[PDB]
């Protein structure tokens, strides 16, 4: 119903395999779980060796409830629990960060969803449900003075957060960092005030001083320096300061005030910012600007292949190259009413989308078949209850017909991922803009 | 312990799988309402370990109603009586 | 060491490597840092090893029982990663004290703090466990240091005469007959309390650190001896709770720079205002209790020369951004510019506006990144990954000789970054007049 | 009490680094994970005392990651096995 690891995958179809080694026919919870055992290295497989059920002990509990085995094997489909099943480990990861799913989490997508045929073979093996999902669990896991109060979320470290080798690049703006500096030791217009127009860039301009305080070249007192982020709580953790001052405050958006220390970088717009100059004068005092020219169109480009490993998160980019020069030059002349770093970003995205979109799209005039299925499944219904059995079974075998007919189509269809499924070049890219101009 | 259970199938297909199978002392009777399929199972004289066993294998196929079974025999409309999988394995499995 | 620590610091810690070798090792790691203290013998945190009772004997036959020797390498050694967290630590627990400065003790309470490593088993086996530790090094360290003042001094709001009697204040020059002036609109019984008028922009709070000098020594009517100055202000749910506290207390004088909050002439509570050339326009205008109890005195923008001088004065005190003192020929333009050439401000606050803009900015030509050896960095990046990403598939010996190639790099790198001292030692301490007359056009 | 432990180092070279002594009745294998590389240690009969000890150094050179080791053996990238400290001391140590 997806992609999972090759462990999941291998197992899933693993459960097919045990489907006909007894011969029944539709493949159910307890397939899937003779399909984690039998594939004996999966943390699924592994779990169950702890619980004391090798395969051995298993398929004898479920051969002792089911048994042949009519060979039958016409093409056979899941139950429709265990297609709960399924969408259930899906869940199982997305509770857990786990960006695929894997032999684990459908073992714990079984557990979650206990009503079904394997969890009866492991409530008759003695082997209660948590005891279970626990041996799972056991096999996985995670990844400061006033920081205390600060360090909620509000507010996260960008300094001691990119101490730990954690950081990438980052691309300026190098010229801009540094006017960060002059301000931000100043005893003048003390407290700089980022002003340029929205973005990105700016928030990358703070993760600046913390890359240039860290590794390390500074000067004017600012080592072992935090740079911090993002009511019932408020001035709260602000005291955990006024006691311990390694700390300037990156802020997105209010001025609770320089009562003393308070380093703070602002973000507002070219004319957000005489929002609080004109009531004055704590502006043309403590708090003082500069501004976000628009990154380097050059620099532009080799932002986003950093980023590009990261959206390579909806299929297609990674690349190409050729297929962001595009995203990047169209925008510095070609409308042309944002930024220079800003834009491209948002057209790869049109883009980042519109082809797994176009990916997934509907097959020919095939359309009236459905219409036709529609009316036989529904032929079917009525006289079921009406039985007529034969005078339908007729219609089932029917309705069936057409719909390993469609599917190979649909399935057929995947013979459109191709023509399009991370093809990527400008060719995708500028069709985008017949619209915005 | 419990000996009677009222089930619902989301399609009509779920229960001919059902019925690929082994029914065993198992008297059923299988109702339609709200367009979805209801079945209702009797079980004569079964260990409650034994029955808690065999249900579980029904709902791999279904879910369990809250259905006041007399809803049914009153406002439902049958299908098949007593031997309502045993009849379906007939008519449908090749 | 990764910065300036006293010499006990700093000798503790060369000490580490002077054990690094006295047994072979090759990397010194928190082991040696903790021999380096128990053997230096008389830092605080030597002091404290000889409390838990563990002197250098005890010590070194635990660690050499779990290294011994002793390839003489020596191929000029490094820390261990862990150490250097160890390090970087001592500076945070002692941020974590006031105290401006490292040394023994600190690098003892980091050694704790990161307790991960070979030191702290040393001890876990030396039946020491690790509070026990921190505690010893403690109780040799601590703290340092008029009724009503209770709940006032308390809230806010910075004791102005207090800040005069350790003279740990300012000049201030003066506006020395405006100060004056002061005294009379405050010795009196019908204009009571005095407000200041002028761009604000003469620092109008100079004046003020005035009095809390002369009421002190002493220059003043026994009409106002033993009295107080003190700020803030404006105008939350501490409310009349501590104003009822002061009341209470007849010897105080207050400073504002806002609202009104007026519960004027009520109690002593008697002010000093210091309000743009209108606002107090806009009060007045409130009336009449202003033009009554609160009255005005016009606030100079300095003589020029005044300017120059409140600089030097506090010259010496922006040493703190790494330039000064001097130049005095760079002062006077600081100054002198501003007075005819833009001419928006005060006489001196402008000055030392442009001596700020020039305050950091030179010390920054300092910090510039190197020749077009921007682009070397550049290069060694394309390394890492092939070695690393290599050291991925192995594609080893790959590496060994990758990775060689690599530092080859470095020291080079590192070695042409710190060639930029060089731009320090042509920039870093200069100042004169051309850095200022650049900040001037810069703003025309 | 455990003998066997899964460790993380921020850079490569540290791993380098503690290559150039001695292993010693270890058995050791290398992982690449997250871009920081982990190493996962194997002692083999020791007292607890006598690893206690021996895991204080490892921990001069790394920090002891709360990772799941199975989370490695599957979503790793090997690097090297059972032998992982005594190879990088062959192609690396001079």
């Amino acid at each position: 119903f997806g992609r999972f690891t090759e462990r999941a995958q291998k197992v899933l179809a693993l459960a097919q395999e045990e489907a006909l080694r007894l011969g029944h026919n539709n493949i159910g919870t307890e397939h899937i779980l003779l399909g984690l055992v039998r594939e004996g290295e999966g943390i699924a497989a592994k779990a169950l060796q702890a619980l004391g059920l090798g395969s051995e002990k298993i398929q004898k509990e479920v051969e002792s409830l089911i048994g042949r085995g009519q060979e039958m094997s016409q093409t056979i489909h899941y139950t429709p629990r265990a297609k709960k099943v399924i969408e259930l480990s899906m869940d199982e990861a997305r509770k857990l960060g786990h960006s695929y799913v894997g032999t684990e989490h459908i073992l714990l997508g079984l557990i979650r969803e206990g009503e079904g045929v394997a969890a009866r073979v492991l409530n008759n093996l003695g082997v209660s449900l948590n005891k279970a999902r626990q041996q799972v669990l056991q096999l996985l896991g995670s990844n400061s003075n006033a920081n205390t109060p600060t360090l909620d979320s509000l507010a996260r470290d960008l300094t001691a957060i990119a101490k730990e080798d954690s950081l990438d690049p980052v691309i300026g703006r190098s010229k801009e960092i540094q006017r960060v500096i002059e301000v931000l030791s100043r005893r003048t217009k003390n407290n700089p005030v980022l002003i340029g127009e929205p973005g990105v860039g700016k928030t990358a301009i703070a993760e600046g001083l913390a890359q240039q305080i860290i590794n390390n070249e500074v000067p004017e007192i600012l080592r072992d320096k935090r740079v911090m982020t993002l009511e019932d709580r408020l001035k709260k953790v602000m005291d955990e300061i006024r006691q311990a001052g390694n700390i300037i405050l990156f802020i997105d958006a209010k001025p609770s005030l320089a009562r003393g220390e308070l380093q703070c970088i602002g973000a507002t717009t070219l004319d957000e910012y005489r929002k609080y100059i004109e009531k004055d004068a704590a502006l043309e005092r403590r708090f003082q600007p500069i501004q976000v020219d628009q990154p380097s169109v050059d620099e532009s480009i080799q932002i986003l292949q950093g980023l590009r490993d990261r959206y390579e998160a909806h299929h297609r980019v990674s690349i190409t190259d050729d297929a962001i020069e595009a995203a990047v030059k169209l925008s510095d002349r070609y409308i042309s009413d944002r930024f220079l770093p800003d834009k491209a970003i948002d057209l790869i995205d049109e883009a980042g989308s519109k082809v797994r979109l176009r990916s997934f799209t509907t097959p020919p005039n095939l359309k009236e078949l459905e219409q036709k299925l529609d009316e036989v499944r529904k032929e079917k219904d009525a006289a079921v209850q009406s039985q007529e059995f034969e005078k339908a079974a007729s219609l089932r075998d029917t309705e069936q017909r057409l719909r390993e007919q469609v599917e190979d189509t649909k399935k057929s269809w995947k013979e459109k991922q191709g023509q399009e499924n991370s093809e990527v070049t400008v060719d995708d890219i500028a069709m985008v803009v017949s619209s915005w101009t | 312990q419990k000996l009677q259970f009222v089930l619902r199938f989301g399609d009509f297909e779920d229960v001919i799988s059902l019925s690929k199978l082994n029914v065993n002392g198992s008297k059923t009777t299988l109702y339609s309402f709200e367009n979805r399929y209801y079945l209702y199972v009797d079980f004569c004289n079964m260990t409650d370990e034994e029955v808690e066993n065999q249900l579980s294998i029904l709902l791999e196929y279904a879910t369990e109603s809250s259905i006041s079974i007399h809803r049914l025999e009153e406002y439902g409309k049958l299908i098949i009586s007593e031997h309502a999988l045993e009849t379906i394995k007939k008519h449908f499995a090749s």
